[PDB]
């Protein structure tokens, strides 16, 4: 939910991770947010992005991945 | 500031898809013109013709004035929509009150006061004050309705329910401290509002 409508949680996020000078700084901060796609897209179940064993499987995940990179 | 909070109040009304410069109430008011503005005392043409209320609505090209930003305390417009919805989940109970508003203007204060005393906290006296301005100059105005005032969360503290007895008790004070004569003014009554979702009944059986 956007205040700004650019204001996004995402968009903040991946902001803050931005501003890092660092690499390592910028690391933490940018893995995080990763992990924010794979939560919500999977949710409760078993199969999804949400579980770390399974999240390969769905095709979303390299689409995920292509942004991350 | 207050014509700023107007203009806000309009503008969120759009977000409630509500039309923004349309009211449906009052309407032999509106048409009415508002004078002096109506007047050649005033040289103000602009504000001639907007004499009518009705045309009030639309401050933007018709004032040509606007407002840097339309924010009631740094709350975006969706902000508020959202803060309002929060309010409106828990059950409220509001204590109104019928202004006869006549006289000079006058402070007024007032609390439930509980029958009992023990465990229970006396009368807490601060239900809330309003004040009324006035003058004797002032022609006489009624409220259509009533005014109301969210007495919840004195009395969820007081640990009253709803349905508990109590008593409102009401001061009037002008601003020359003299005291004013409560007789003469209604009490105030206690209304319950709830959302959608009401409570069922524990006696009868509402579904057949």
């Amino acid at each position: 939910d956007p205040e700004r409508g650019s204001e996004s949680f995402f968009y903040r996020q991946v902001l803050l991770a931005l501003e890092q000078t660092d690499f390592c700084q910028f690391e933490v901060q940018f893995e995080i947010t990763h992990n924010a796609i794979h939560s919500w897209t999977g949710g409760l179940t078993p199969y999804g992005m949400s579980t770390l064993e399974y999240t390969t499987y769905d095709p979303l995940f390299w689409l995920h991945h292509a942004n991350t990179d | 500031t207050t014509d700023r909070i107007w203009a806000i109040w309009q503008d969120l009304q759009r977000f409630r898809k509500r039309p923004y410069r349309e009211a449906n109430c009052a309407i032999q008011l509106m048409h009415t013109p508002l004078q002096p503005f109506d007047k050649s005392d005033n040289n103000d043409e602009a504000t001639k013709t907007h004499a009518t209320p009705h045309d009030g609505f639309e401050y933007q090209n018709s004032f040509g004035y606007a407002y840097d930003n339309l924010e009631l305390n740094h709350y975006s417009i969706p902000q508020l929509d959202h803060m309002l919805q929060e309010r409106k989940r828990h059950d409220r109970v509001f204590a109104g009150f019928l202004l006869h508003n006549i006289g000079t203007s006058a402070d007024g204060h007032v609390f439930v006061c509980l029958p009992t005393g023990e465990h229970t906290k006396d009368c807490s006296h601060e239900a809330g004050m309003f004040s009324i301005l006035g003058g004797q100059t002032e022609m006489s105005f009624v409220f259509d309705r009533l005014y109301k005032l969210d007495i919840t969360k004195a009395l969820k503290k007081n640990g009253v329910h709803l349905q508990g007895d109590f008593d409102l008790e009401i001061e009037i004070t002008a601003v020359n401290g003299s005291h004013l004569d409560s007789h003469v003014i209604h009490s105030p009554t206690i209304l319950f509002e709830a959302g959608t979702d009401s409570a069922h009944t524990d006696d009868g059986h509402t579904e057949p």
